[PDB]
């Protein structure tokens, strides 16, 4: 089996930082070659790109948002974490972490995904 | 008699070779397998009993460009499989001509006229893949070219030169008319589905 | 980044039917597209990548086409477990895009 | 004595072609100018008797390189100036380096190894840029590249090859050092201001 | 010298065709590689060209105004007519004609230009 | 057709000045520029063909440059003589296309 799963706040206030967690099971990240990717679909549009993270603690952004994604890991508890400072209406959406392997590059397993949402 | 001729008559192995080549827009490399397909048919007609009196060269010229125009095709078939850009193309595309020329002038019969050109190209290749899979994180050429192309490529590549330099020991017949039908489908296999800057 | 382009937004077909979903990306992405099928409330599948490679595991009615700035996705016989959204993805560079998607539906 | 290095010495007259050709973007051609450069120097120094004791390689093979790397030099200077696009780049680059080689192993010092590739050279940019005109209802390389190029171009590779085919019988001390010099002029001009594949 | 003249009607009401007449001095039409275009201006715009003829009787048009564009010459009487169809508000313009020749394509004489209004 | 583009719409210069009057192609159109003066209510003159050079009776102060879908025009100590609305002219194509124009003007 391969396996992941986000998590996250699901609500919370405008104008504010949040973690969202991605635990990763029947592979570890610590593996050559093998990376992590975040992705997210705001409420009724298409698919959005945000991170990666990799075995050799390499990352990227989405270059629109790269301003507020902060993206971290700890293989110890087979997880990554990904950041987004000053929360706002556009990230009314559902997160997902996908797992991206060396030999295709197109990630080929992702998690159930998570909602988030900014209120009041 | 046929063990005579088979020499000959198997240099159209590589008329596959060239009508592949063309329907690809690979012109360049068609043009470099055309040649070596006629000046291999002539090297070897010349050199068979059978028909010898039919041919209108010297023997000096039609052994370097069999020679030469092979050498040059295992150079070609490579660089294609390389798919550089500009000037890097017209550049090592140069580089195989001129070396492989003073080269097969040099010493034709020693076989380092073959080994220079493809240890070269495998280490232009390697310098080009190695930087183009550490800019991707991940396997370069599709896990398809290296089991579709590469992979059986250089199969026949490791079958074409192991008949040539050793099996020749045994046979001149048979084993160098396997040899040319080996090679031709080196070049079949090494060139890509498609020219990218023609089509 | 590039932008990428799917024809049918939506897309109502015929169940036993077939479907070319089309895609334009904005320049020449060398053949790394990878094509997503978005099952209702759940986590995505790759089906297709490099254009043409099926997953393991994919029945081979689905199938992918095309090279420089225009892909194809086509699905064969298509079940009523096939109605799902489809979105390509663009992975030449480690800048991803996805295509806009097609909401494919039953006829 | 000068009299004997001087054919030797002259044959620096292509490194300014080299370091023009690279510092444009021209980087098959630079090659081309550059082997040419070290195999006419090699085949005079080694003609010279103040100095043909230094060189290390046979006279057969100098004199095919210094005479076929010359015509091939003509070649790509001419294919530069044609500039097509792909694949007829590739293919017509190639066709010179076929045909200059076979020719120039065949008969080398007779002057067809020259005139074959220059009268090619001349109708395939003959065919290219009355095709252009007739696109264009105008005169299609600028009145400038006529006046600049072509045309002085043209001139010193007219004297070039009156020097060598004709005023040889006269001198091959200073006749032939002016040749290298007119023939490295002709490289120069004929070559466009930069490589627009590359720049 | 190399002179030209434009001359039509001036003013004329909308949907109506009228012939632009252009008369060329110094040179013929009849030289071979030698052309005369008509480019207009309409009140307020930058340059927009409409069409070509040539030595040779062959011609061109503006693609976008192809559909009511027809040009025509004689060279017994020294002169090029372009007859626009359908006239409209757009073709409120000062309408030029340039002799172009063979060795720069680029037309390097202009006449003066000439004035065209659609009114009521 | 190729779209035309110039920088400056209008470009405000003293007496005795420079300008840069600078120009985009939408295409590479391997340097069939020219470059044309129309003067106030009178008919066009050329003073730059083939990107570079001069038309005969031009005064030297006036020089172009570029090359591949971007050219640059320069008037040199500018007259009041030169205040004047300056096109650019593409002619790689017999589709020709001006340039918007610039009304340089007095500063
Ligand atoms: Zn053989
Ligand atoms: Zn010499």
């Amino acid at each position: 089996q391969v396996t992941l799963k986000e998590s996250g706040p699901g609500i919370l206030q405008p104008s504010q930082t949040l973690s969202l967690t991605c635990s990763f099971s029947g592979f570890s990240l610590s593996t050559s070659g093998m990376g992590v990717s975040w992705i997210r679909k705001p409420s009724g549009k298409g698919l959005e790109w945000l991170a990666h993270i990799f075995w050799d603690d390499d990352k990227r952004y989405n270059p629109s948002l790269k301003s507020r994604l902060t993206i971290s890991k700890d293989t110890s508890s087979n997880q990554v974490f990904l950041m987004i400072t000053s929360i706002d209406t556009a990230d009314t959406a559902t997160y997902y972490c996908a797992r991206r392997t060396w030999l295709l590059h197109a990630m080929d397993y992702w998690g159930q995904g998570t909602s988030v949402t900014v209120s009041s | 008699v046929a063990k005579l001729l088979l020499p000959t008559l198997s240099s159209l192995a590589f008329l596959p070779t060239v009508s592949i080549a063309t329907k690809r827009r690979f012109y360049m490399e068609a043009m470099v397998y055309l040649f070596t397909m006629f000046f291999v048919a002539f090297s070897h007609a010349c050199d068979g009993p059978g028909l010898s009196v039919l041919c209108f060269m010297r023997r000096d010229i039609l052994e370097y460009f069999s020679i030469y125009g092979t050498a040059l095709s295992m150079w070609v078939s490579l660089m294609a499989l390389a798919d550089f850009d500009e000037p890097q193309r017209s550049t090592f595309t140069m580089l195989g001509v001129l070396t492989i020329a003073v080269r097969t002038f040099h010493d034709r019969w020693g076989y380092g006229v073959a080994s220079g050109p493809i240890g070269t190209a495998t280490l232009i290749i390697a310098v080009k893949w190695l930087k183009k899979m550490k800019e991707k994180k991940g396997l370069y050429p599709d896990k398809s070219i290296y089991t579709q192309q590469i992979g059986p490529g250089l199969c026949f590549g490791a079958l074409a030169l192991m008949l040539r330099f050793f099996f020749e020991e045994w046979d001149y017949t048979y084993v160098h008319s396997f040899y040319h039908c080996a090679l031709a489908m080196s070049f079949v296999l090494l060139l890509p589905k498609v020219n990218k800057k023609a089509g | 980044d590039i932008q990428m382009t799917q024809s049918p937004s939506s897309l109502s077909a015929s169940l036993g039917g077939k479907v070319t979903i089309t895609c334009k990306a904005s320049q020449d992405i060398n053949e790394y597209i990878a094509w997503y099928q978005h099952k209702p409330g759940k986590g995505p599948r790759l089906l297709i990548h490099y254009t043409s490679t099926l997953q393991p595991g994919i029945p081979s009615r689905f199938s992918g086409s095309g090279s420089g700035r225009d892909y194809s996705f086509s699905i064969s016989n298509l079940e009523p477990e096939d109605i799902a959204t489809y979105y390509c993805l663009q992975y030449d560079n480690l800048l991803w895009t996805f295509g806009g998607g097609t909401k494919l539906e039953i006829k």
